[PDB]
RNA sequence: UAUCUGGUUGAUCCUGCCAGUAGUCAUAUGCUUGUCUCAAAGAUUAAGCCAUGCAUGUCUAAGUAUAAGCAAUUUAUACAGUGAAACUGCGAAUGGCUCAUUAAAUCAGUUAUCGUUUAUUUGAUAGUUUACAUGGUAUAACUGUGGUAAUUCUAGAGCUAAUACAUGCUUAAAAUCUCGACCCUUUGGAAGAGAUGUAUUUAUUAGAUAAAAAAUCAAUGUCUUCGGACUCUUUGAUGAUUCAUAAUAACUUUUCGAAUCGCAUGGCCUUGUGCUGGCGAUGGUUCAUUCAAAUUUCUGCCCUAUCAACUUUCGAUGGUAGGAUAGUGGCCUACCAUGGUUUCAACGGGUAACGGGGAAUAAGGGUUCGAUUCCGGAGAGGGAGCCUGAGAAACGGCUACCACAUCCAAGGAAGGCAGCAGGCGCGCAAAUUACCCAAUCCUAAUUCAGGGAGGUAGUGACAAUAAAUAACGAUACAGUUGUAAUUGGAAUGAGUACAAUGUAAAUACCUUAACGAGGAACAAUUGGAGGGCAAGUCUGGUGCCAGCAGCCGCGGUCUCCAAUAGCGUAUAUUGUUGCAGUUAAAAAGCUCGUAGUUGAACUUUGGGCCCGGUUAACGGGGCCUUUCCUUCUGGCUAACCUUGAGCUCUUGGCGAACCAGGACUUUUACUUUGAAAAAAUUAGAGUGUUCAAAGCAGGCGUAUUGCUCGAAUAUAUUAGCAUGGAAUAAUAGAAUAGGACGU
RNA sequence: GUCGACGUACUUCAUAGGAUCA
């Protein structure tokens, strides 16, 4: 038979789902960033845990260790590129200091809100899922899209979007036709 | 099993062929030929997955049946003909000649050569023995039987074979200070100079090899192939000249050239 | 039926092994060919690979070699007189390797007459005088020559090659086997 | 797994034969035609004796109790 | 366990205790189930039974066509285009499925074949064997006559081919070795007649050597200056061989050494259908290589000692000889001895035991799972046995027996789904008896044919990724908050659908004209908690109350909490590091004692110098200090003496050190480093798959032609191999000296 | 036979103590 295709889980249930403080923090995060369910928060927590565990393991090694240098440089480069880690904080120690909110900040929904295209984070999500937002020359319909530093400046309304210079949507031309009749 | 196998699963195929694991279920099984199965590159993989001339096996068969591909100066038509180390692949229509040489990463590399350098090959003398009627002969690593060798030629030496006549033009003795090429093991593809041969009667001989960067490594004698004297290779070497580069230095060079 | 596998035997420790698998063809055995004196009967056997073996069911002639004189002549086999493995072959007159047999001496005697001009053209005389020094032979061989039957040992395997070649007993060989006779 | 109960022993009688032989050799310490032919009562007795010997149900629980109580 | 909740009384605190609350994985099951990507399909320890269908055939210019086959044709009166049928060759031993048996067996790593077979591929390799080319010692297909109820049943007669079958020639010279008529008695010579390639069988011979010189006996050869002289004289490989190879004498129901085919018509001439000649296919001996096969060395397997002795009569251990094998071998036979394993656990038993790469958990040690995408082994209902072929103990090959079971005219015939679909095993249940060879590769005479291998789609939420079910306002009502079957015009995909893309053809995805939203009825779910109501019902009593509960009353036909396209229910889920043994598990009544485990100290320490490394500390080497392994041979040659020409060249000696090899030699444990440990998997680098899961892709210019980076790196226990150490723990040596050394 | 022993599986009884207050 054909060789296997690998698959993996991108989230894991927390050690204690029932902590009141954890519930309150999840509520705050979901409301602030307009997240649909707890699965998104669990996913981002899983990723951040993976990066921080890797940072711990690399820190454990002796300094100048070639594996330490190479892997730490790669991880810091990736974190700086994705925008979570600032330019001046290129040390594994500051990688270990990251928080979930930083990753939630880079989400395309939050960025679309911040740049002024939407009046609410929920409005940003609706715009994204309705094919109105384009990164560069490309339409993206995924709120969880993680925006890079280079790509943040190219977020705009899509050319095909009615808000981006295309023809009016079905409702607009329908009403215009009815008024004309 | 009740007889010889005729199928080769993709996962079980040699790694250095670099085959997609999801394209299909089976991989080309090299037919019997001059080179061993695990140390050979079938023509289908060479024409399709390396040169990208053919898009699929049927086009490769179409190419071969046209008699455009020559291996070692002879036309081959088998899609799974096991081309291997030091074999010359000539495509006259493209006016291209290739010599199959491992790169530093350990994979067969597309190395373009001039016609003059394509006129000959190098072979490691695997055996020297008297045949019937008292005629000495030499068997090389590619299974070529050459009669009436120069008497000084001994096992593990290198012979420069002219493809047109299949005769020895010159030979290199295996001695300290000679330039050698690694053809097996984790050091596959590296180039260096012999430093010393450890002999172990009834066991595998070991050879110490010093690279141009002064790094040293030990390899079993079966995996060593003498290719010339230091600084004077008898064949053109691929890019990198068989020098192993650390991951960090590779990163630096890649970033610089980009 | 006959099989050469080592599995059905007991282990070295004395354990009774279980049946690992059914019998395989590549470890077979075939019935013995009790070769005997008589009119020639040989039938082929198709063996592993394309090779062939010859089964000497009956035979009455063989090539025998006189080593001291370095000659080999073809001679009829009188019979089997003594065999080391088993006497039943001697009683039944079965031919196998190492069996001691009696053969006529006429070709060897005639050869010795011609070559040495002694008994047990000037060209002949010259050659005989040149070779006269080596004429003397063992007394034991000469006595058999007088009797007309020489003792010979079969060095071939009739059950495999279909031949019955041998060589004349001599020296310590002949003395020992005569003692055993 | 050597002598485990099978679903249909009666279908694989020959197999059981081998097992019995093995036992006879393994536990001995404690106790002490050519089908390839051009032309192909004691054998009937052989059939009956072997099939009966191989297949004898083990004497039942209630049967042990019955023999004890009859005694 | 942990946190949290609750109970421990006349109340409130502080302890302690008790009950409930954790987990993924696994099995079964319930409810729901819109979109994108991706992907799996075992299980009654029943390897239990199967209707029907399919799953292995194959032809190029190049083996055989007078098919009374088709079609062209006078580009053929031997054929020639295409070609059914059949012979011939090749394949069917690969692939696919399952885990029944199997406990030093398989398997993993690591060895060996100087112990053997090997179709095929690749490269070499055969002047030594009527020929303008031999037979039926012959037949198929086909014509024709027939039997049976029936089957991939076939009987008689008539024909005809080969790369089938069986035969059989044609080709240089020379050398050497035999047998030798004859002249002649010599130092003899010698016309002639024979034999030599390969294959098999046997016997014998060569396959040299650590280094130098002579005297004779016999045979007997070149030479000269007739005296004596006689040189350069031939031998490969391995650590190792009776190895490779060669030679001598014979032997063989004994082989092979082209009686084959396509395309094309060049060159010499004494002009003959004369001689010579190209490019290919297919065959063929032997050697080597390759795909392989067989056996094989060392180490490593769960539970069981209430299994302690086992194996040996009928082979168990070993020797000898033979038979057999492809070959080694008690594999088997005949005669011999009495051996082999074991408390360091043999032998016997259990195993819901195929082994491994791997999977889960864990902080680490460990514990469990691994039928299941790859490797290896075994099987095709159960035993037994074989033809063919290079390769089979084959089962989609055959034969018997055991058990099942189909047709039947009762005489007989045909069977093996643990291949793909699809059924039965219950009376309770679960993928389609679908499409295709378009990709992957495999088979064949072979580009083309074939392939339920494989791919494509369909089908229970297997396991995984992303992600809709509304967003922005105005008005109204109610105690600056909440509620709308209030209200405004903007957006959009679920779905429908021109078209195009996609695909072998389709479906789907991505696109997209045109439709597609206010209860946006285009009507999201699964669990838990808590109320309130009556001319109502039941039960009990220190009146009007309390408990239970309340779809039911006189007529008449509600709120909150958790997860979320997913949610619930049931079962299941020992201490080496590191436990305890006075008083609450567990120290045996005492002693001796075998195995096992463990076992006092001591042997070269210290000191003085030199070199080059790191960041004054740290490590790495050399010397000296009573301390160097020994010996021989060979290779190169330093330094050291010297002459001569200007620290460098050069003459002639001496040649240490170093390297190579032969001899010489206490053995391990431990530890360092280097190879090795398949791929997949794990960690991990790069990469805007629209993000992600993933995959190994991709990237940059572009009017024109194009250029270019990758597909890294790390891990792996024990065993085996190579290597540096000399601390710790062992082991051997000189004692009746049978001890060491020697110019 | 509502039998004995053992094995197996379950149920059950033993939890309050100190301080302050009335
Ligand atoms: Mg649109
Ligand atoms: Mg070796
Ligand atoms: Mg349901
Ligand atoms: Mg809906
Ligand atoms: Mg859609
Ligand atoms: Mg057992
Ligand atoms: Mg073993
Ligand atoms: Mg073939
Ligand atoms: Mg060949
Ligand atoms: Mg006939
Ligand atoms: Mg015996
Ligand atoms: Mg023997
Ligand atoms: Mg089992
Ligand atoms: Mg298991
Ligand atoms: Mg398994
Ligand atoms: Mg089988
Ligand atoms: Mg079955
Ligand atoms: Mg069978
Ligand atoms: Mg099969
Ligand atoms: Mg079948
Ligand atoms: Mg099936
Ligand atoms: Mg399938
Ligand atoms: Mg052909
Ligand atoms: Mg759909
Ligand atoms: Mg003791
Ligand atoms: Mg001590
Ligand atoms: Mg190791």
């Amino acid at each position: 038979p054909r060789a296997p295709r690998t698959y993996s889980k991108t989230y894991s249930t927390p050690k204690r789902p029932y902590e009141s403080s954890r519930l309150d923090a999840e509520l705050k995060l979901a409301g602030e960033f307009g997240l649909k369910n707890k699965k998104e928060i669990y996913r981002i927590s899983f990723q951040l845990s993976k990066i921080r565990r890797a940072a711990r393991d690399l820190l454990t090694r002796d300094e100048k260790d070639p594996k330490r240098l190479f892997e730490g440089n790669a991880l810091i480069r990736r974190l700086v590129r994705v925008g979570v880690l600032s330019e001046d904080k290129k040390k594994l120690d500051y990688v270990l200091a990251l928080k979930v909110e930083d990753f939630l900040e880079r989400r395309l929904q939050t960025q679309v809100y911040k740049l002024g295209l939407a009046k609410s984070v929920h409005h940003a999500r609706v715009l994204i899922t309705q094919r109105h937002i384009a990164v560069g020359k490309q339409i993206v319909n995924i709120p969880s899209f993680m925006v890079r530093l280079d790509s943040e400046k190219h977020i705009d309304f899509a050319p095909t979007s009615p808000f981006g210079g295309a023809r009016p949507g079905r409702v607009a031309r329908r009403n215009a036709a009815r008024k004309a009749e | 099993a009740r007889g010889p196998k005729k199928h080769l699963k993709r996962l079980a195929a040699p790694h250095h062929w670099l085959l997609d694991k999801l394209s299909g279920c089976y991989a080309p099984r090299p037919s019997a030929g001059p080179h061993k199965l695990r140390e050979s590159l079938p023509l289908i993989v060479f024409l399709r997955n390396r040169l990208k001339y053919a898009l699929n096996g049927r086009e490769v068969k179409a190419i071969l049946m046209q008699r455009h591909v020559k291996v070692d100066g002879k036309v081959r038509t088998d899609t799974t003909y096991p081309a291997g180390f030091m074999d010359v692949i000539t495509l006259d229509a493209t006016n291209e000649n290739f010599r199959l040489v491992y790169d530093v990463k350990g994979r067969f590399a597309v190395h373009r050569i001039t016609d003059e350098e394509a006129s000959y090959k190098l072979g490691k003398v695997k055996k020297v023995q008297l045949g019937k009627k008292g005629v000495p002969y030499v068997v090389t690593h590619d299974g070529r039987t050459i009669r009436y060798p120069d008497p000084n030629i001994k096992v593990n030496d290198t012979v420069k074979i002219d493809l047109a006549s299949g005769k020895i033009t010159d030979f290199i003795k295996f001695d300290a200070g000679k330039l050698v090429y690694v053809t097996g093991g984790r050091n596959l593809g590296r180039i260096g100079t012999i430093v010393h041969k450890e002999r172990h009667d009834g066991g595998f001989d070991l050879v110490h090899i010093k690279d141009s960067l002064d790094n040293t490594f030990v390899t079993r004698l079966n995996n060593v192939f003498v290719i010339g004297e230091q600084g004077k290779p008898y064949i053109s070497l691929p890019k990198g000249k068989g020098i192993k580069l650390s991951i960090a230095e590779e990163r630096d060079r890649r970033r610089a050239q980009q | 039926g006959i099989s050469r596998d080592s599995r059905h035997k007991r282990s070295a420790t004395g354990a009774k092994r279980a049946q690992f698998r059914k019998k395989r063809k590549f470890e077979l055995g075939r019935q013995p060919a009790n070769t005997k004196i008589g009119a020639k009967r040989i039938h082929s056997v198709r063996t592993r690979g394309g090779n062939k073996k010859y089964r000497a069911l009956r035979i009455e002639t063989g090539n025998f070699s006189w080593a001291s004189e370095g000659i080999s002549k073809k001679t009829r086999i009188a019979g089997v007189v003594y065999h080391p493995s088993n006497n039943e072959l001697v009683r039944t007159n079965t031919l196998t390797k190492a069996a001691i047999v009696q053969i006529d001496a006429t070709p060897f005697r005639q050869w010795f007459e011609a070559h040495y001009g002694q008994t047990l053209s000037k060209n002949a005389e010259r050659k005989w005088a040149a070779r006269a020094a080596s004429a003397k032979i063992e007394s034991s061989v000469e006595s058999q020559f007088s009797a007309g039957r020489l003792y010979a040992c079969i060095s071939s395997r009739p059950g495999q090659s279909g031949r019955c070649d041998g060589y004349i007993l001599e020296g310590e060989e002949l003395a020992f086997y005569l003692r055993r006779l | 797994g050597t002598y485990r109960k099978r679903f249909n022993e009666k279908a694989r009688s020959g197999h059981m034969a081998k097992l019995k032989e093995l036992k006879r050799i393994r536990n001995k310490q404690f106790t002490r035609p050519n089908a390839n032919a051009e032309i192909l009562e004691e054998e009937k007795k052989m059939k009956k004796r072997k099939l009966q010997e191989l297949f004898t149900p083990k004497e039942s629980k209630v049967s042990r109790l019955k023999k004890k109580r009859l005694d």
